[PDB]
């Protein structure tokens, strides 16, 4: 409950106070991943997963650089869970984005097999991210 | 994920088992008739009782093969061929003071002792498969007074006698098969000079070269290692090694199979913008072998690459073989083979073990014929 | 009974030996005039390794025949 809460009390506030404020809570998050891997053991599964929701829900203004950064770092630790929530917040205009996902995760995922249960998820998320010309948006804001 | 074969642990002070089977079973018939071995294989009888530790021993191949070629495993044991071999020949089975445990010696010598037993267990006529016939003419400097012919000479793979006359490992080959003989003899005279030229009257199927690279030197007294730089060619042509007529046959049936060789290399490369398309070509290759094709004999004088066992460090007195073979899929990728640790390698990985220094450098050379 | 033998020179050198003795006289009797010491010598005929407790007729080894030496090499 305490990291779902940490983020989601971050998410909450940037979006209703102001908007320019969006872009500062991005990097609260980063070092709170760094926190949380030596704090808990357990505490890192949730937290890894809480990042790319973080910022789908706030809708920063840079959807190049934090996704992709994320993504290579965040094989090695457990829960693959992880790239499917990156990719609700890279999803932006289809295939715009989504190209560097795409061709990123298709190394880590056919690179590294570990479990076939790990393989699910890593596929499950490049998949997502793309649609056809932008044919759709995702904002979580109305 | 992807399809990769198994490797050996290295139990420590065995690598110089683990890294020549793994050249060996590259070669299609001999990973073949190990698998398609039964008790009633034919043997050389004139009797002996190590014929039946030979059995042994190609049973443990088998099962080293078949772990290999399934998944469900990722190390293959040595342990039981280890006990085997022990038993077979007793220098292997010692003690070293300050260092440890079972003495560690040779992967030059364990292919012959390996070729050696299958050849008993399958008989002579799997020995022909990897064995050079030659015709060797013995004779005088200037005028011939005394001449021998021996065929009986025979080898199971090529010496390249270094020197410091390579530069090209067929120049070495050519110097070591090339020879002079001195005599200790009465004939009429004594201590004539012969010149012996030995040139191969059979091909093998399967070729091994392997670079020499001992010395004893007589100047201190103390063994050293040849370091030197020797290009391989991946493609290897045998042809001045032989003699006209049988250079005349191998030659005209080479090109034939270079102009279908490169009608696949040009195909290849249009479809892809596999092993059936290989069987497609295999079957229109074969119409150009000659008529008179024999058993334990390269339809060519063309070999490629398939293996090549690299020895790195320091002196001779230690070593920890790793190796590299080719994949049998393919023809230009390459698994390299440390121990366990597979991987795959290119084309220019192969080219930077020709050596020199105390890096990888070759001391077996596995081909095989047929041109592709 | 001549004998010739392939040194790592890659030179043709002779020995003067019999059909009956050991491997180990062989090897003994390079020892003498090369200085090789015997359980580093390999005598090789036919691509098969002749060892110290064969002799030479076990594979029919006669003169005018050449013996290829090549020299072993420790580790693991």
């Amino acid at each position: 409950s305490d990291k779902d809460a940490t983020t989601d009390g971050k998410n909450d506030d940037e979006e209703e106070e102001k908007e320019a404020g969006i872009v500062d809570e991005l990097a609260y998050a980063v070092l709170g991943i760094a926190l949380i891997a030596l704090g808990e053991d357990i505490g890192k599964e949730m937290s890894l997963r809480h990042f790319g929701h973080l910022m789908h829900y706030g809708n920063e203004h840079i959807r190049r650089m934090v996704p992709l950064a994320m993504g290579i770092v965040s094989v090695s630790d457990p829960q693959m869970k992880v790239f499917d929530t990156l990719t609700r917040f890279s999803h932006d205009a289809d295939l715009e984005v989504s190209m560097n996902s795409i061709f990123a995760m298709g190394l880590c995922g056919a690179g590294t097999n570990n479990a076939r249960l790990a393989q699910l998820l890593r596929q499950l998320a490049s998949y997502y991210s793309r649609e056809q010309d932008a044919l759709f948006i995702t904002r979580l804001a109305q | 994920f992807a399809q990769l074969p198994v490797g050996f642990k290295n139990m420590g002070n065995t690598c110089y088992l683990n890294a020549t089977l793994q050249a060996l079973y590259r070669v299609n018939d001999l990973r073949d008739m190990i698998l398609n071995y039964n008790p009633s294989q034919g043997v050389s009888n004139s009797g002996a009782q190590d014929e039946e530790i030979h059995k042994q021993i190609v049973i443990e191949m088998k099962r080293c093969f078949e772990n290999l070629q399934n998944k469900s495993f990722k190390s293959v044991l040595p342990i039981v061929l280890l006990n085997t071999l022990r038993k077979c020949y007793p220098q292997f089975a010692e003690r070293d003071s300050q260092g440890g445990f079972y003495k560690q010696q040779d992967a030059e010598e364990l292919f012959t002792q390996l070729f050696h037993s299958m050849s008993i267990v399958f008989g002579d006529k799997f020995s022909e498969d990897f064995r050079i016939q030659f015709k060797t003419t013995i004779k005088d400097t200037a005028n011939d007074n005394d001449i021998t012919v021996k065929e009986n000479e025979s080898d199971s793979k090529l010496q390249c006698h270094i020197s410091g006359t390579t530069n090209f490992m067929r120049n070495g080959l050519l110097e070591g098969l090339n020879e002079k003989i001195e005599k200790r003899s009465d004939l009429t005279g004594a201590n004539s000079i012969y010149s012996v030229e030995k040139k191969i009257s059979r091909l093998p199927k399967f070729l091994t070269v392997q670079y020499v690279r001992f010395f004893w030197k007589r100047s201190t007294n103390k063994k050293s290692k040849i370091l030197r730089k020797v290009v391989f060619p991946f493609q290897l042509d045998v042809a001045d090694m032989l003699t006209p007529e049988y250079a005349a046959e191998k030659v005209k049936v080479r090109d034939e199979l270079r102009k279908v060789e490169k009608e696949k290399n040009e195909k290849e490369r249009e479809i892809k913008r596999n092993e059936s398309e290989k069987d497609q070509w295999l079957e229109e290759y074969k119409k150009h072998f000659p008529p008179n094709l024999e058993k334990g004999e390269n339809p060519s004088c063309v070999y490629n690459l398939i293996g090549v066992i690299t020895h790195q460090g320091a002196n001779s007195e230690s070593g920890h073989y790793q190796a590299f073979i080719r994949d049998e899929l393919d023809e230009n990728k390459w698994y390299k083979f440390n121990d366990d640790k597979v991987s795959v390698v290119e084309k220019e990985k192969i080219e930077s073990l020709a050596g020199g220094g105390e890096s990888d450098s070759a001391l077996i050379l596995m081909y095989k014929g047929f041109g592709l | 009974m001549q004998i010739f033998v392939k040194t790592l020179t890659g030179k043709t050198i002779t020995l003067e030996v019999e059909p009956s003795d050991t491997i180990e006289n062989v090897k003994a009797k390079i020892q003498d005039k090369e200085g090789i010491p015997p359980d580093q010598q390999r005598l090789i005929f036919a691509g098969k390794q002749l060892e110290d407790g064969r002799t030479l007729s076990d594979y029919n080894i006669q003169k005018e025949s050449t013996l290829h030496l090549v020299l072993r090499l420790r580790g693991g």
